[PDB]
């Protein structure tokens, strides 16, 4: 079963990758995200026979995933809730950079410590999978509202895509959190520890660290493949 | 009365010594002339400045300096060997539909839904580009601009006329009329003699520039014809049109001497345009391509594959050392 | 009953015009295109040394 | 019709300070480079400073930097040159010169007036081998300049120009490039050379055509006249 | 660009490239719509706001931090085809109807059905205006709206006479994706701009869904 994944994540993920690179002009700004998100899950899936330098650039991958996916949620708040304000293609390369920047900052200790380690769990269920699913929260619930005070046909298969896509993210990713929170109470002395535990804690790991590479590989498909504007390009190329 | 029945018969005289001269087609006497090739063609500039899209582009006499009219209101002058730009020429009116560079290189008109052709003047004093003239009289849009000297200028208008005007004074010297629809391009005879004009109601026709005379009148396309251009030894000419073909007519036998239609072109073509040779027929369709075919065999001989929308104009070099073609996308690409 | 009376006028004039054989009118497009062959650059690409571009 | 006017010159004393103002009128003067040019008493042209369109560049002479310092007011449509601490060897007059720089332009085509300064008590080097060169109407005249390095550029383009100055007048422009005739000019005049030897040639040389003719150099800055050529009738 | 000259007349075009790109900025906040409709519909008086500035006719009111321009293109007297793709990118096609011209109410409805369903208009959201709400009233009672429309069935009074008159305009759609908010306007109307700018703000709306992927 894990090899099939692994073929299925880079088959989606580049498909994604080449038809945006094969554009000519400028890309619009969730354009240019989504571009990043493919090449990170794309880097992700690439270390699957591996875990079934190589933990590092996991690290890299897994905020990269986080952070794109709420940098989108942002932008599509933006287009349309102050639509008004926003009339106009905007370059959007600084935040990229440091949304890849932010990675690099936590991911130098993987190339180089009880407290390290401690830190560097904490920093990365404060601001990897928290933040960024409160962003999304608020910015999509604001998105739903002003399409429920919309006028067409479109309002509600938008609004089905919405809801789809943050349940998606939150089922396919607190599993895994959930588990890094309790084994953080556990060595900050909130808990007991013993071996039967503490094996299926890390079995615990190993199924959730699946699960996030199903929704890396399920990101193509629920940000690019469901799009129009995406489809008429696979069609043309 | 009597009359139509006189126009009837006249028409059937025409179509019979039309036919008379017929006897072989052009691709039955150059049938062993060998192929062309597959022609490749990289691009070699990419101009871009233009926020909207591209609507007219015309070459310089020398081959170097081009001239590109977009929507957005800006008539840019660029300089093809080192992408830059040499003047940008605000206009009065945002809807334009052509742009001629004129051959001593001192004027450049432009026009479009304004019904007026203007000339700007380059080598001023002032060290500023002015308008020198603004010239008025057709009822419609105008379609196609182009110089015969730095003082006189042939356009053509969707009031079913083209005129000859006279730059010094402002007046209209000469007018030419007997289409029935709307004239979407013109081309000027290579000697300066000639001009031939393809209208909407699928039919071009050759006109006597001295004399303000119709010479000839072509037919064939079923549909509007969309661009012109001569053949560069000035006898003949080839025509795109909506029916998703081009034809070659030639003026001294009267008649269509080959079709470059293909199963696979389903759009209809914007541009036309000969190589120095006249041995390659560059077209840009709605596709967002232009095809390269060979006019002595009607073989595709390749693909200038560019652009992410309508190509709309198409330029070849006095030289003939380059390509360039415009599009809806907002930019120029110049092909060796 | 006058918008014809040129309309009849001009088709006189475009009828009594000397032509040619094709055979011959092609003949000559295909000579011509012949002789202006060498001096064609999109036809026979150029050495590098001389494209401008 | 286009204008410049200068102001500011006079006599000052040794280690004072003058600001001299070049004034246009009658053209874009916001889209021209402005140079300014100085000539000793009967010694022959000096580059002195340059500032471009949107004073974006700003160049100036060996003789002078530091001392000097240029500036542009394009809503005033005014040119300032300060200068601070004066030698005995700035006494000259001074000349505002324009220059528009792009595909085929003709960069030196007018030149101010000019005022006077008095004062009170590696480089391309280009020779005009002749000082005078007596001769009557009607005859057919040559002047050539050498140059240090070749002129000629990659682009293909010979960096030289030639300008005439008539007695009591400012100097005009005949050819910009190498054999280019500036607008308004007559057609007698011709140039032509290759790389490091050039030649202005006259036919029908007529009454008005005597004065001063100096060669310069365009390639690289800082800017170099030559000494001059003198017609005499 | 290593010349002398040659580097000069490369500031020129680097500061003809700033120009170029801020006069976009400037230009950017330009909401362009196109007027369209038979004549004396009231294609000229829709706002009391003018300004306008042979040929083609510009507008270009400004309302609520955005900037209205409208193109009117009568007069040109010509076949629509050739030149309607210059307003390819219009954000919306603001139509006029008479509702006083019972004889002109045919040549309307022809107009509708070719711009509705023109290849290049197949996204183009169209705001429909209802002129001479007064002038109908008043016209209906002394002939009946059945002359123009002889298949008309419903009663002979205001409210179901304007319902049906619009369903017919909206009848003509036929595709999906495409919109129309209908409005009733007076001679003594002036909030015309207001009508405008929401349906405006909706119709972005619908296009910023597209180009973010969520529809």
């Amino acid at each position: 079963l894990y090899s099939l994944l692994f073929l299925l994540g880079l088959l989606g993920n580049g498909a994604v990758a080449a038809v945006l690179l094969s554009r000519r002009t400028a890309l619009s700004s969730t354009d240019t995200f989504l571009l990043h998100l493919a090449v990170a899950d794309t880097l992700l899936v690439l270390t699957l026979p591996l875990w079934a330098v190589a933990g590092a650039l996991f690290n890299i991958n897994f905020y990269a995933g986080a952070l794109l996916l709420a940098c989108i949620s942002f932008d599509r708040y933006l287009n349309i809730v102050h639509a008004t304000q926003l009339y106009r293609p905007a370059r959007v390369t600084l935040t990229c950079l440091a949304v890849w920047g932010l990675c690099l900052l936590f991911a130098l200790p993987d190339f180089i410590p009880q407290v390290g380690r401690t830190a560097l769990r904490v920093l990365q269920l404060v601001a990897g999978f928290l933040l960024p699913l409160l962003v999304m929260a608020y910015c999509y619930a604001h998105i739903l509202a002003v399409l429920l005070v919309s006028r067409g046909q479109r309002r509600l298969r938008a609004m089905r895509l919405v809801v789809v896509v943050v349940v998606a993210f939150a089922l396919c990713w607190t599993p895994y959190h959930l588990v890094v929170l309790v084994d953080i109470l556990m060595d900050l002395g909130a808990l007991a520890r013993n071996c039967g535990r503490e094996s299926r804690v890390d079995v615990a790991k190993s199924v959730t660290s699946g699960l996030g590479y199903m929704h890396c590989c399920l990101n193509p498909l629920l940000y690019a493949f469901v799009g129009v504007k995406f489809r008429e390009r696979m069609w043309m190329l | 009365d009597q009359l139509r029945q006189e126009a009837e018969q006249l028409k059937n005289q025409i179509r019979d010594a039309r036919k008379a001269c017929a006897d072989a087609t052009l691709s039955q006497i150059t049938n062993n002339i060998d192929p062309v090739g597959r022609i490749q063609m990289r691009t070699r500039r990419t101009l871009r400045g233009h926020l909207a899209k591209i609507y007219a582009m015309h070459w310089g006499t020398d081959s170097r300096l081009l001239v590109s009219a977009s929507q957005d209101g800006k008539l840019i002058i660029w300089d093809s060997y080192t992408t830059n730009k040499v003047h940008a020429i605000p206009l009065r009116s945002s809807w334009v539909m052509t742009c001629a560079y004129a051959p001593s290189g001192n004027y450049v008109a432009c026009g479009g839904l304004d019904n007026i052709c203007s000339i700007y003047n380059l080598k001023t004093r002032e060290g500023n580009v002015r308008v020198s003239r603004e010239l008025a009289g057709h009822t419609g849009y105008l379609s196609c601009c182009r110089f015969l000297d730095d003082n006189q200028i042939v356009t053509s208008s969707g009031d079913t006329t083209c005129a000859l005007w006279d730059i010094e004074t402002g007046q209209q010297t000469t007018t030419f009329t007997g289409h029935t629809g709307d004239v979407m391009s013109l081309s000027l005879a290579p000697d300066t003699r000639l001009f031939v004009s393809g209208a909407c109601d699928a039919s071009a026709k050759l006109w006597d520039v001295r004399e303000g005379m119709c010479r000839q009148t072509f037919t064939g396309h079923e549909s509007d014809i969309n661009a012109i251009c001569f053949f560069p030894n000035g006898n003949a000419f080839a025509t795109g049109s909506d029916d998703a073909t081009c034809r070659l007519f030639d003026l001294r036998a009267d008649q269509e001497l080959m079709t470059y239609s293909h199963d696979n072109i389903i759009c209809g073509i914007t541009s036309v345009s000969f190589s120095k040779s006249g041995r390659l027929l560059l077209a840009g369709y709605d596709d967002f391509n232009c095809n390269v075919w060979d006019a002595l065999k009607a073989d595709r001989a390749g693909v200038l594959a560019g652009h992410d929308n309508r190509v709309s104009c198409l330029g070849v070099t006095d030289d003939g050392m380059a390509v360039a073609t415009g599009s809806w996308d907002s930019f120029l690409k110049i092909w060796n | 009953i006058a918008q014809a009376r040129k309309l009849v006028e001009q088709l006189k004039m475009e009828a009594n015009i000397d032509r040619i054989k094709v055979s011959k009118a092609a003949a000559d497009l295909m000579a011509y295109c012949e002789a202006h062959a060498k001096e064609d650059p999109l036809l026979t690409p150029v050495p590098a040394s001389e494209n401008p571009f | 019709d286009v204008q410049l006017v200068e102001s500011g010159g006079g006599l000052v004393q040794p280690g004072g300070s003058r600001k001299l103002s070049c004034s246009a009128s009658g053209f874009a003067f916001s889209s021209f480079g402005m140079h300014w040019v100085r000539q000793a008493p009967e010694k022959g042209l000096e580059w002195v400073a340059y500032i471009s369109s949107g004073s974006g560049t700003i160049y100036y002479a060996d003789t002078v930097k530091g001392r000097f310092t240029i500036s542009r007011d394009d809503p005033k449509n005014t040119l300032f040159l300060q200068m601070t601490s004066l030698r005995s060897e700035d006494t000259a007059m001074y000349y505002c010169v324009r220059s528009i720089y792009y595909y085929g332009s003709s960069p030196f085509d007018f030149w101010g007036q000019g005022t006077t300064l008095t004062v009170s008590s590696s480089d391309i080097v280009m020779t005009q081998a002749t000082s005078s060169v007596p001769v009557t109407p009607g005859e057919s005249v040559s002047i050539s300049c050498r140059s240090s390095k070749s002129l000629l550029h990659s682009n293909g383009n010979t960096y030289l120009y030639w300008f005439l100055q008539r007695p009591g007048q400012s100097p005009q422009l005949l050819i910009y490039r190498m054999s280019n005739l500036a607008s308004g000019v007559p057609d007698r005049f011709s140039g032509s050379g290759s790389g490091t030897a050039f030649t202005l040639t006259i036919s029908r040389l007529e009454a008005e055509d005597v004065g001063v003719y100096y060669c310069m150099q365009h390639l690289e800055y800082p800017l170099t006249f030559g000494a001059g050529t003198k017609l005499e009738l | 660009t290593l010349s002398a000259e040659e580097r000069a007349a490369l500031e020129r075009s680097k500061a003809i490239e700033k120009n170029l790109k801020e006069d976009g900025i400037s230009a950017a906040k330009d909401v362009k719509l196109l007027l369209l409709g038979a004549d004396n519909s009231g294609k000229s008086t829709i706002v009391k706001q003018m300004k306008i500035i042979t040929g083609i006719v510009e507008t270009h009111f400004t309302f609520k931090n955005l900037h209205f321009r409208l193109f009117d293109v009568g007069g040109q007297r010509s076949e629509r085809k050739k030149w309607i793709h210059c307003f390819e990118d219009v954000t919306a096609i603001i139509f006029c109807v008479d509702l006083s011209d019972y004889n002109r109410m045919h040549e309307s409805l022809m107009l509708f059905d070719s711009i509705c369903n023109n290849k290049f208009f197949i996204d183009t959201s169209i705001i429909l205006f209802l002129n001479k709400k007064d002038l109908f009233g008043e016209k209906i009672k002394k002939s009946p709206l059945t002359i123009c429309f002889p298949e008309y069935t419903g009663p002979n009074t205001y409210e179901d006479a304007a319902a049906y008159i619009q369903a017919q305009f909206e009848s003509k759609n036929r595709s999906p994706n495409k919109e129309i908010y209908c409005h009733m306007t007076c001679a003594t109307d002036t909030n015309n701009a207001q009508v405008i700018f929401d349906a405006v703000t909706d119709i972005i709306i619908a296009n910023n869904l597209r180009g973010c992927g969520l529809y």
